[PDB]
RNA sequence: CGCGACCUCAGAUCAGACGUGGCGACCCGCUGAAUUUAAGCAUAUUAGUCAGCGGAGGAAAAGAAACUAACCAGGAUUCCCUCAGUAACGGCGAGUGAACAGGGAAGAGCCCAGCGCCGAAUCCCCGCCCCGCGGCGGGGCGCGGGAAAUGUGGCGUACGGAAGACCCACUCCCCGGCGCGGGGGCCCAAGUCCUUCUGAUCGAGGCCCAGCCCGUGGACGGUGUGAGGCCGGUAGCGGCCCCCGGCGCGCCGGGCCCGGGUCUUCCCGGAGUCGGGUUGCUUGGGAAUGCAGCCCAAAGCGGGUGGUAAACUCCAUCUAAGGCUAAAUACCGGCACGAGACCGAUAGUCAACAAGUACCGUAAGGGAAAGUUGAAAAGAACUUUGAAGAGAGAGUUCAAGAGGGCGUGAAACCGUUAAGAGGUAAACGGGUGGGGUCCGCGCAGUCCGCCCGGAGGAUUCAACCCGGCGGCGCGGUCCGGCCGUGCCGGCGGGGCGGAUCCCCGCUCUCGGCGGGGGACCGCCCCCCGGCCGGCGACCGGCCGCCGCCGGGCGC
RNA sequence: GAAACACGGACCAAGGAGUCUAACACGUGCGCGAGUCGGGGGCUACGAAAGCCGCCGUGGCGCAAUGAAGGUGAAGGCCGGCCGGCCGAGGUGGGAUCCCGAGGCCUUCCAGUCCGCCGAGGGCGCACCACCGGCCCGUCUCGCCCGCCG
RNA sequence: GCCGGGCGUGGAAUGCGAGUGCCUAGUGGGCCACUUUUGGUAAGCAGAACUGGCGCUGCGGGAUGAACCGAACGCCGGGU
RNA sequence: CCCAUACCCGGCCGUCGCUGGCAGUCGGCAGAGCGAGAAAGAGAGGGACGCUACGCCGCGACGAGUAGGAGGGCCGCUGCGGUGAGCCUUGAAGCCUAGGGCGCGGGCCCGGGUGGAGCCGCCGCAGGUGCAGAUCUUGGUGGUAGUAGCAAAUAUUCAAACGAGAACUUUGAAGGCCGAAGUGGAGAAGGGUUCCAUGUGAACAGCAGUUGAACAUGGGUCAGUCGGUCCUGA
RNA sequence: CGACUCUUAGCGGUGGAUCACUCGGCUCGUGCGUCGAUGAAGAACGCAGCUAGCUGCGAGAAUUAAUGUGAAUUGCAGGUUGAUCAUCGACACUUCGAACGCACUUGCGGCCCCGGGUUCCUCCCGGGGCUACGCCUGUCUGAGCGUCGCU
């Protein structure tokens, strides 16, 4: 149960306030899990999805076990595309299936300077959890 | 148009009266806000006493009431007289004045005055600056001692 | 319903002739609201009859000794296994019907630790119930913030809290309640009586000073006292078939004499 | 004439300032109706309300008695409960209608003029110096200018005040600079684990011994149905980082000499205002509650009030005609949030949508209709007929029986197919008959006990033995616990309750007062003792009887 | 008085009309009961709930009426010498129910008890009704007396 | 007017359980007929009295029909 | 001799009455009864069913109804507190139905079809809760009806071109009309891009259209001297 | 048997009810409680590569700077020493409007200062700053057979 008085649980304020997010506020909600391998290597649960990240998907009519990066992320739809993850057209043509982050586990990431401390600042509250209850 | 037997009703509905209807949703509201400003209150002058000044000790006009006894506004001035308390002084240290009050009787005077004996024997006054303890001020051990006071000072027992 | 709604408009009858039905009309113009019916309330917009006003008496007052009687016919009917199980919770494995467990649980601190107790005491069957009660609501209620509905589990008395409340928050059906501040409306849940309640030690010998013995008045209520019976034994299959009134038969007369 | 004061009064694109307009839910000042009710209607009522006009604020207004009262007296304003539908008003009809006391919320008090004292001791502005300089302020220096004696400042205001004398008592606060919790950002638990459904799983089943894992987190939302553990979040007296003021401490530059008591001697108040007459409005205010115009027009042991006009006479009570002042209180507008036994697209705002939009009117103004493909456009390539719209194939999708105003797709109405019928318009009720439509899954018709008969098959009956469990006992009254909405006993113990009767404190060693014992009574609790009863609203062990189950035998 | 030469109605869908507030009356249910009631105010996610507060019952309604008002304000009898003792809260009729009991209730026959049952008749009489007295306040008539600070 | 006592073949027939108090809707346009009856030439006219109808009510009969005659009604079988 | 819903007999339903009966299911701790015209004692010295008592059962009598009153609804709608170890992508709601049934009825339950995501039972609570009408409101659709109608101002014809397509466009010819107070050529007010070119033929131009003032793309308004600007008028 | 008409059912149309959804309302509550001559509210006109409305913005015109954030925006094109969003404290903010030089045609001025134009020599052109009403304190210039004073 949730008790701040400031943080509503409305249904349709939920929605909306979803549905209208603005960008940098969509990066976060576009966030996707990490492998086993990677979540006790760097000790993160999950990440925003960044434009250049290997990926499997886990869910829906493309799961498997292939590897894939991601190609662009459609913040506006909220939705990912995935190179190999993609289906025939009428005339022909392919066209990226998008995949909803949430359903897509992270591979392997796209490690940069602004990257780096994330995942670092994501390690270093986690371990506070640990050491403020035992 | 009158039914067989009633009253003879007079409902005052004639005016606009819908259209200033007084509802008391906010009622728990204001109960709310009002506790907690009492609260914040008694926090800003933590040591002092909640209810504020003592009130004097007062009788009720009107034969029907004469017979009980009140809290007044405050002290009149010739009870603070024969107290030996200068006029200027008595709120500083919480005691309620109003210089309206006469007292044609000597009970009411005195009872009053019995009342502030007692009152600035209970006091803890505290030094003006902790480095010089000064005349009036109550002795060190004391100021350990002393906490808020709750409800109304020596409150007025029928 | 706001108090303008369905009178913005500026409307007025054609009066007879015209050929038309004698209702308030919308005033001219170039639109499809125009000579529609505007007023009243069997047009399209316009008013609904008697618009609900917020000063309807909305709240309601009860006697405070029959609040106080109330609490007393609530918490006498956890005390019976018939009413307990009548009112579905599975019980059928507690030790003892008024449950009393010693004062350490409100040092708990960890639901790990409630759950572990609900278990030793043979009540998590009441839990493992409210689980299989979770479904959605029917209706328009899950459009107004009451998606999710499910059953209420036992009710935990307790005297003073040192943690308890934060250790069972958590299990889905629990409801804590001070023995102090005690509440029809979770004592009771849907009017009916014969809600399972787990007391602890000092909550359980705080109820004679709460509402005392007949021979007692309550020590923590200014002047209360328990209501008094109607009648003493109500046991009336044994006053039936005992001697002393037996006696006092004449013979049944139990031959039919069809037409 | 000249020149110079001063007083009046002008002009400046003079130097520096300030006002205007908007919003208007709440607030203040005016103005101010008529529908309506009275079963007509004119007074009344509607109503000091709508409309109209002005002015504000975050609140406003009110406010420290020219008060209430008649008490043993209360003591600013505002708000709530009550007073009270009361006193009163009223074609005394309809109707209208307060206040004081009492209980609460809050609580805070003050300043002038005058009267007098002080050498105008006062203020604004320019120039210079220092300090800060997005609230232009502080200090200093100016024979620098002006305001002001037609009155600035300090003291001081009805609670009295001043001065002198005499005792008494501390001499420490306030301005101008510097150093030592609230808003924003970023994060923090645990299953996508096994099988199986599905177009898609968040479904279903499982995860023993930890009946997966977390839980101070099982709110909610997202995600291809229904998610505590996929994601955002939620929980936490959780973490981190910025910003804002707070809170004291210390330094410097400052203003800063101040009080109390007794005694003597002096001083002290607001005018075309009060009040009176009259007129009109207003009020519950009635021989006039309030307000206003006009006329009259004061007093100083006076004046006002003391709810019936007047005279006389006692009391009581305040001190008008100058000013300021937080809190409790109001808030259909605004900014920002939370919630709901509310509505669910003819509803809810007029407006879920390019809505005060389209459109109408010269204008004031009036003012709509209009939500939904799918999980994802994968939005139908290509072939073919046609000038094309439109079709036939093919294809996409779980689905086109979802094909771009596309979820579901009702009725009226219409087309077609099938069946039936048809000159008293049709339709209807009751009664049968005929034909259809499907169904009965009817199509060889019931089982259930017990008994008899012959064929078979078990590990098989009764009776005893051991073990366990249960029921009941008037065991004529077994023993022991336990409890009492029973009672008695007490060289008992305590906690209270009581409108039952020595000490300390206080105001005039003895009397009075307040407090604390102590005594008594009542009640309850406890230590016992004795009974009475129950344990069928509530118990154990023995003993006996009985039943059941298990295992042996019995064969 | 409608099949009417009375009026409304072509057809279908959806909308569409005794509501809420206040007051009052009576009935009913519940709690308490000569009391009753916190509604206002305080105190300690759901919860704006609930719980508590009588030295928060102010106050409301009830417990006393009557008169315009000043006001007044709700049983008596007997004994003894206006005083002292005693009895002291009406009666009549009808009354559901209870009470007494003249008697009377089988196996072979009488005597023969306890319980239970029945009953002529006789009682205490609920509520309520009818009536007669009584008491309080207003008012009228007729009188006799008392009391003390003025 | 009070007490007390005594009298029961319950003092005509027939029928039937009575008494009593609250709260209360609708109605307050009526019409018709036998008999009696007023005004009027008269009226399917106007106005009364008594009872019963219609209104509020179908059913059998009067061919037809608010009121006439018979008879009043749950759903059915038989009889009359 | 015929027949009414009247009367008689019988069945069933309901209401009312008896303020009827039933706790006695009293079992090897057993004894199977209170139908009997007559104030009162079967008095001591291994065995069906049943009794949601708000239930079950037995007798009688009775049943019209507007305005109106009351009761009972396991009648119906929407939301809320409880409860059903309820239902549901192995198909909810809704809708359709010559299917099977229940109830006096309000209504309801199954089967089949369609549909694609939620829903219902029971005990209480709450109400913006049930439609045939209101010259009702909004929306939709009929019959009328392929009907009235497309009739004011004399008038058209031939050939060709373009084109899928020509009574209507374009060109040519012919015949006509306006007849200088024009059916001509230009402006003010008003309109506001209608002007011009190219393209299209869905809609619109009440037949048609290859055309258009429609639609879609683009283009277009040039001032010392023409007006405004200046002046005063009511 | 036809045609036509009627009834029922299947299917298809017409139509958009029902049901299920809901980034909208309505109601209650809480906190705050802030417009303008430093040009408000409102209005007009403009601003995008392709843009009509809505939205945003003002010739710096679907925005600049700054800080936070840390790789997009997206209908189609084009192009980490910080893309994009958010915040928002610097800067900027066309014409009307209390609306302010006078008028409301955008029409006529006046003053001062710069630059072309001169070579300050008048013009002409451009640019910049001023030019509203009321009122306050002060300043300056004044008026008066107002009251006076001195020559």
């Amino acid at each position: 149960m949730k008790f701040n008085p400031f943080v509503t649980s409305d249904r349709s304020k939920n929605r909306k306030r979803h549905f209208n997010a603005p960008s940098h506020i969509r990066r976060k909600i576009m966030s996707s899990p990490l492998s086993k391998e990677l979540r006790q290597k760097y000790n993160v649960r999950s990440m925003p999805i960044r434009k250049d990240d290997e990926v499997q998907v886990v869910r829906g009519h493309y799961k498997g076990q292939q590897i894939g990066k991601v190609v662009q992320v459609y913040r506006k739809k909220y939705v990912i595309y995935i190179e190999r993850v993609q289906r025939e057209k009428a005339n022909g043509t392919t066209v990226h299936v998008g995949i909803h982050p949430s359903k897509v586990v992270i591979t392997r990431l796209k490690l940069d300077k602004d990257r780096k401390k994330i995942l670092e600042r994501k390690a270093k509250s986690r371990q506070v959890g640990k050491e403020k209850g035992k | 148009a009158p039914s067989r037997n009633g009253m003879i009703l007079k409902p005052h509905f004639h005016k606009d009266w819908q259209r200033r209807v007084a509802t008391w949703f906010n009622q728990p509201a204001r109960k709310i806000r009002r506790r907690k400003a009492r609260q914040a209150r008694a926090r800003r002058i933590a040591p002092r006493p909640a209810a504020g000044p003592i009130r004097p000790i007062v009788r009720c006009p009107t034969v029907r009431y004469h017979t009980k006894v009140r809290a007044g506004r405050g002290f009149s001035l010739e009870e603070l007289r024969v107290a030996g308390i200068h006029k200027k002084v008595a709120r500083t240290i919480g005691i309620s004045v109003d210089p309206r009050r006469r007292n044609k009787s000597t009970e009411s005077l005195q009872a009053n005055v019995q009342r502030l004996k007692e009152y600035r024997s209970k006091l803890v006054l505290f030094p003006r600056k902790p480095s010089a303890p000064k005349k009036g001020d109550s002795s060190a051990e004391e100021l350990k001692l002393a906490t808020q006071l709750t409800g109304p000072v020596m409150p007025i027992r029928n | 319903v706001s108090e303008l709604a369905g009178h913005q408009t500026s409307a007025e009858s054609w009066g007879t002739g015209r050929a038309v039905a004698r209702i308030p009309r919308v005033r001219g113009g170039g639109t499809h609201r125009s000579g529609q019916g505007a007023f009243g309330n069997m047009c399209r917009g316009g008013r609904m009859f008697a618009p609900t006003k917020t000063w309807r008496r909305w709240h309601r007052r009860v006697n405070t000794t029959q609040k106080r009687y109330a609490i007393c016919s609530a918490l006498a009917a956890s005390a019976l296994p018939a009413l307990v199980m009548s009112k579905g919770h599975r019980i059928e494995e507690v030790p003892e019907l008024p449950l009393v467990v010693e004062d350490k649980v409100e040092g708990y601190k960890k639901t790990k630790e409630a759950v572990l107790l609900l278990k030793k005491l043979k009540a998590w069957n009441d839990i493992k119930k409210v689980y299989a009660s979770q479904r959605m609501r029917a209706g328009k209620g899950k459009m107004r913030n009451r998606r999710r509905i499910q059953r209420r589990g036992p009710c935990v008395i307790y005297n003073e809290d040192n943690g308890i409340v934060k250790a069972f928050r958590n299990i889905p059906g629990i409801t804590l309640l001070n023995v102090t501040k005690l509440n029809i409306l979770k004592l009771a849940p849907g009017g009916h009586v014969g809600r399972f309640c787990i007391w602890t030690e000092s909550a359980f010998r705080k109820l004679d000073d709460l509402y005392g013995t007949w021979r007692k008045a309550a020590s923590l209520k200014s002047n209360y006292n328990l209501p008094m019976h109607k009648m003493l034994n109500t046991d009336l299959s044994r006053i039936l078939k005992s001697p002393e009134i037996q006696r006092a038969l004449r013979a049944p007369r139990k031959k039919i004499h069809r037409r």
